[PDB]
């Protein structure tokens, strides 16, 4: 039934602007308002604004007034969000949402704005970074009878990287942390493994790092000092 | 104009346990403008409740909403693996919508103290112009833990970043990594690098450290 | 010209082994990117080039 399709991820230099597209599939186009909700990494849901297409009833969030424009293309039945003067606080996932309501409303010609959102788009990832595609550099993390070693996969762009240990043969005690975006605009994560301290002189520990946007496949040997 | 607050920050539940989430409004509002949303760790948000008490289509009897005036509650019974996640209340009356800060509902288990490790900068990284010191907090519960970097006993701020793993499905613990970012020039001036860890499972703050070189 | 080609780097280090790629206008621009990548990873060795496969190699 009523379903919302959103455009793919976008990367924008700081200070510039980005435009997302949301296309409803099913139902009507001018009855129910499209409300945009965004989420910054590790933060709560934030309402950006809402607009009934064509009809012209719209409101912007106080934080996004003077920076936000919501509009539509009536021929293509597509709504757009434009945010200007992007900063690091604008990095996040942007969802277009609406209320299903009467769905395929027949002869309604009525406008509804204040409703909950039970229909969500997949979300559009917006990354505010002045960085270009860059492969990662891999640094070792050298170490009650248990020790820890790992790999620091640093300064790559964009997401994601895949990390395994011993071609994937070592999986017990492995923690690959979520990548953090540092102030330089590049991503960085670590992957760790806990082993018995007796195994340090014995076992070999190799982490396999994959970054497909850069076509990087790299093996690093982690040795104790 | 209307601010929504939720309590608690984190809610820990056993299998059969029943928990209650609170949504506190800044002023007296009508129950017709309150919704509840569920956010799984890797999914788009889902609507659970509209108009304070109206259950959305396809939402089981497990979730019920109540409230009046300024205090609204969501009650969860027979919590199931799908249900663990972040819960947000929303006000959608008037012109400007607002969300609550959210409450994470995780799996309850016995408190377990973290194992703390500190990792010196690799020699490969030093000849690159930057230096990263990594501190690892392994398999702890509950989720919240504080990490403070002390370079020659001088507290740091703004030059560290940390991230946490999702709660393990097996043993229901958390893991944390903190990276302190230093320029090579700054790294050479100082001698003491320490990681101060504060957690409920530790009787007193645990500190792991090393000295540049040895 | 705004047209780029893809160049490969092969890493034969004592602890770091693998490969990465970059898009550059010419090989001279590609090598500067690869030599920075190797220095960032602490790999210091000999460089060879194969213009047929647009492939650099650094071995320790
Ligand atoms: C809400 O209404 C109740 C009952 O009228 C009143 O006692 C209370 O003080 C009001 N609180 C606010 C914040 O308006």
């Amino acid at each position: 039934q009523v379903q919302l399709v959103q455009s793919g991820a976008e990367v924008r230099k700081p200070g510039s602007s980005v435009t997302i597209s949301c296309k409803p599939v099913g139902g009507t186009f001018t009855n129910f308002a499209i409300h945009w909700v965004r989420q910054a990494p590790g933060q709560g849901l934030e309402w950006v604004g809402g607009r009934v297409p064509v009809v012209g009833i719209y409101k912007y969030g106080k934080k996004f007034h003077d920076r936000l424009r919501l509009y539509e293309d009536d021929p293509m039945k597509t709504v757009f969000l434009e945010l200007r003067s992007l900063t690091s606080d604008d990095t996040g996932v942007y969802y277009c949402t609406r209320w299903r309501g009467c769905g395929m409303c027949p002869y309604d010609t009525s406008s509804y704005y204040n409703d909950a959102s039970d229909v969500w788009g997949p979300g559009t990832k917006v990354i505010v970074s002045a960085a270009s595609t860059k492969g990662p550099s891999v640094f070792p993390l050298a170490p009650g009878g248990t020790a820890a070693l790992g790999c620091l996969v640093k300064d790559y762009f964009p997401e994601p990287v895949t990390v395994s240990w011993n071609s994937g043969a070592l999986t017990s005690g492995v923690h690959t942390f979520p990548a953090v975006l540092q102030s330089s605009g590049l991503y960085s994560l670590s992957s760790v493994v806990t082993v018995p301290s007796s195994s340090l002189g014995t076992q070999t520990y190799i982490c396999n790092v994959n970054h497909k946007p850069s076509n990087t496949k790299v093996d690093k040997k982690v040795e104790p000092k | 104009e209307i601010v929504l607050t939720q309590s608690p920050v984190t809610l820990s539940l056993s299998s059969g346990e029943t928990g209650t989430l609170s949504c506190r409004a800044s002023q007296n509002i009508s129950s017709s403008w309150i919704a509840w949303y569920q956010q799984r760790r890797g999914q788009v948000p889902r609507l659970l409740i509209s108009a304070a008490s109206a259950r959305a289509a396809g939402i089981p009897d497990r979730f019920t909403g109540r409230g009046s005036g300024t205090d609204f509650t969501l009650t969860i019974t027979r919590l199931e693996p799908e249900d663990f996640g972040v819960y947000s209340c929303q006000y959608y009356g008037g012109s400007f919508f607002t969300f609550g800060p959210g409450t994470q509902v995780d799996v309850k288990r016995t408190v377990a103290a973290p194992s703390v490790f500190i990792f010196p900068p690799s020699d490969e990284q030093l000849k690159s112009g930057t230096a990263s010191v990594v501190c690892l907090l392994n398999n702890f519960y509950p989720r919240e833990a504080k990490v403070q970097w002390k370079v020659d006993n001088a507290l740091q701020s703004g030059n560290s970043q940390e991230s946490v793993t999702e709660q393990d499905s097996k043993d229901s613990t958390y893991s944390l990594s903190s990276t302190l970012t230093l320029s090579k020039a700054d790294y050479e001036k100082h001698k003491v690098y320490a990681c101060e860890v504060t957690h409920q499972g530790l009787s007193s703050p645990v500190t792991k450290s090393f000295n540049r070189g040895e | 010209t705004p047209a780029v080609t893809t160049y490969k780097l092969v890493i034969n280090g004592k602890t770091l082994k693998g490969e990465t790629t970059t898009k550059a206008v010419d090989a001279e621009t590609a090598e500067k990117a690869f030599k920075q990548y190797a220095n960032d990873n602490g790999v210091d060795g000999v460089w060879t080039y194969d213009d047929a496969t647009k492939t650099f190699t650094v071995t320790e």
